[PDB]
């Protein structure tokens, strides 16, 4: 199976553009250099197929992702249902996502008029009416911003990658 | 922030040698340790990748080991083709870049390491009457071919007004190099000596000049 | 086999904008970081920065940015150093160096793997200039000598008594000044029999300036 294609991927997406590999006819296998590995509804079969979720948020996010979490993540950007069955692993990725003069291309919705239902993408540019006024494209903010990320900020502001195994109903 | 190599480290062809590489927490510790061959007029080459795995093509006379915050390439089985420039790297976290060590030159030694031989000529007449004073300290015959140079007036460092040359192979295999000291004459008769100290494999040879 | 093959050696004046070239063949441009690293003559490897080739985003080490920009044209699998206005102490070699990911998870690092053959930068504010030649006067062997001051470009070659003299000759490799100006000595050792006796003549060439200058070496008084 081309776990490799997703894992040891060089560019991942933003979390509110977060990409999703379809895999279907292979085998799997397993996996030190991941600082969270929790699975839900298994543990460490076969399935009809596997999707890998991959994408970069902040370390202290990592905990949302998660069935039944809230935060800006969560609600607004990666939604897990509450009965999933799959597995979340992601490890710090300062080395690769991190830029001397701050990286700007890791970015997150931080206002949406609803919540995301559990696996739901949105890749909207749309400026956000908070107030009674419609906006023309100028309480009208938009709706998403930079981690910008540094390489010496504390590990919970880091960059970390995430990879999300959803089975569904591929051999290991 | 440096990871610090020896400047120079030599052997007879068939010795080992070991070329250490020191960093800290954010460099060697966490990350994974490159070596890079560079012989002379050529590009880098990887030697040594994930602190100890060779490319294809590389002799298991190369090794890599890291431990804690530095690493160690050895070469066991010393070849004159093992004459080079070694830099270890690796990705500094906190800074965000990939760094090279400061560099250590490999000599495989085919004679008696020799000191050099040190010649120091005092500004001309002809060029203190061109209101000019330059001080020659000529280098020759050392091997293996690094020195370091420091000028004493009377005997306080002078830093300004020094220019140094690489050191270049001569014909012989030994090495030659250059040491200028540009001066106002008015410096240089303000002075009761001027010396030119050369440093080879931690010995000195000095060579004083004189207004008179 | 993974090639990377650089522009040409690049002579330059000081103020002048500068793009040098490193092409990528034997392996997918697109799919790997590439960078620049710098290193000035005799000094140690000097790390500058990558680029991704997808999609630009960049990596430049404290020193590098703002100084320097890197670029890429993926369809003709090539990357790009820029300067708007070289100084002086721009002059090196400049290694495009291709960076996969080394290691795994939290271990994975952009590590130089393969190198290109490099492409010399020379940038000096310097013309033809000959040489100004001053004699180093000796005092069971004295050491006399020729200083060679403030020459544009190189070579000069030094010969003695129009080559009668070959034995105890040593001409030494040039010093580059601050001022972009080339200096060399040569020495040559005698019997100190010989002062009263025979005349030294260092013969100095600089065919660049078409200037030859033989300068009587005396004991002085
Ligand atoms: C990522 O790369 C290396 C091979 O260079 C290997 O040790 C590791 O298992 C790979 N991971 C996956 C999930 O394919």
């Amino acid at each position: 199976c081309p776990f490799g294609e997703v894992f040891n991927a060089t560019r991942f997406a933003s979390v509110y553009a977060w990409n999703r590999k379809r895999i279907s006819n292979c085998v799997a296998d397993y996996s030190a250099s991941f600082s969270t590995f929790k699975c839900y509804g298994v543990s460490p079969l076969c399935f009809t197929n596997v999707y890998a979720d991959s994408f970069v948020i902040r370390g202290d996010e990592v905990r949302q992702i998660a069935p039944g979490q809230t935060g800006n993540i969560a609600d607004y950007n990666y939604k897990l249902p509450d009965d999933f069955t799959g597995c979340v692993i992601a490890w710090n990725s300062n080395n690769l996502d991190s830029k001397v003069g701050g990286n700007y291309n890791y970015l997150y919705r931080l206002f949406r008029k609803s919540n995301l239902k559990p696996f739901e993408r949105d890749i909207s540019t749309e400026i956000y009416q908070a107030g009674s006024t419609p906006c023309n494209g100028v309480n009208c903010y938009f709706p998403l911003q930079s981690y910008g990320f540094q390489p010496t900020y504390g590990v919970g502001y880091q960059p970390y990658r995430v990879v999300v195994l959803s089975f569904e109903l591929v051999c290991g | 922030s440096v990871l610090t190599q020896p400047p120079s480290v030599s052997a007879a062809p068939g010795q080992k040698v070991t070329i250490s590489c020191s960093g800290s927490n954010s460099n060697i510790g966490i990350n994974y340790v490159s070596w890079y061959q560079q012989l002379p007029e050529t590009a880098p080459k990887l030697l040594i990748y994930e602190n100890n795995q060779r490319p294809s093509g590389i002799p298991d006379r190369f090794s890599g080991s890291k431990s804690g915050t530095s690493a160690t390439l050895g070469i066991t089985g010393l070849q004159t083709g093992d004459e080079a420039d070694y830099y270890c790297g690796t990705w500094d976290t906190s800074l965000g870049a990939y760094v090279f060590g400061t560099g250590t030159k490999v000599t495989v030694l085919g004679q008696p390491k020799a000191a050099p031989s040190v010649t120091l000529f005092p500004p001309s007449s002809e060029e203190l009457q061109a209101n000019k004073a330059t001080l020659v300290c000529l280098i020759s015959d050392f091997y293996p071919g690094a020195v370091t140079v420091a000028w004493k007036a009377d005997s306080s460092p002078v830093k300004a007004g020094v220019e140094t040359t690489t050191p270049s192979k001569q014909s012989n295999n030994k090495y030659a190099a250059s040491s200028y000291l540009s001066l106002t004459p008015e410096q240089w008769k303000s002075h009761r000596s001027y010396s030119c100290q050369v440093t080879h494999e931690g010995s000195t040879v000095e060579k004083t000049v004189a207004p008179t | 086999e993974v090639q990377l093959v650089q522009s040409g050696a690049e002579v330059k004046k000081p103020g002048d904008s500068l793009k040098i070239s490193c092409k990528g063949s034997g392996y997918s441009f697109a799919n790997y970081w590439i960078g620049w690293v710098r290193q000035k003559p005799g000094k140690g490897l000097e790390w500058m920065g990558i680029i991704y080739p997808g999609d630009s985003d960049t990596r430049y080490s404290p020193s590098s940015l703002g100084q320097v920009s890197i670029s890429v044209d993926k369809s003709i699998s090539t990357a790009y150093l820029q300067w708007s206005s070289l100084k002086a102490s721009d002059t090196a070699m400049y290694y495009c160096a291709r960076h996969p990911i080394h290691g795994y998870g939290s271990g994975s690092l952009y590590n130089p793997d393969y190198w290109g053959q490099g492409t010399l930068v020379t940038v000096s504010s310097a013309s033809t200039k000959g040489p100004s030649v001053f004699p180093l006067a000796p005092s069971g062997t004295a050491a006399l000598g020729c200083l060679v001051k403030d020459y544009f470009p190189e070579p000069v070659t030094v010969s003695w008594n129009s080559g009668a003299l070959t034995s105890g000759v040593h001409t030494f490799p040039a010093v580059l000044q601050s001022s972009g100006l080339y200096s060399l000595s040569s020495v040559v050792t005698v019997p100190s029999s010989s002062l009263g006796t025979q005349t030294y003549i260092c013969n100095v060439n600089h065919k660049p300036s078409n200037t030859k200058v033989d300068k009587k070496v005396e004991p002085k008084s």
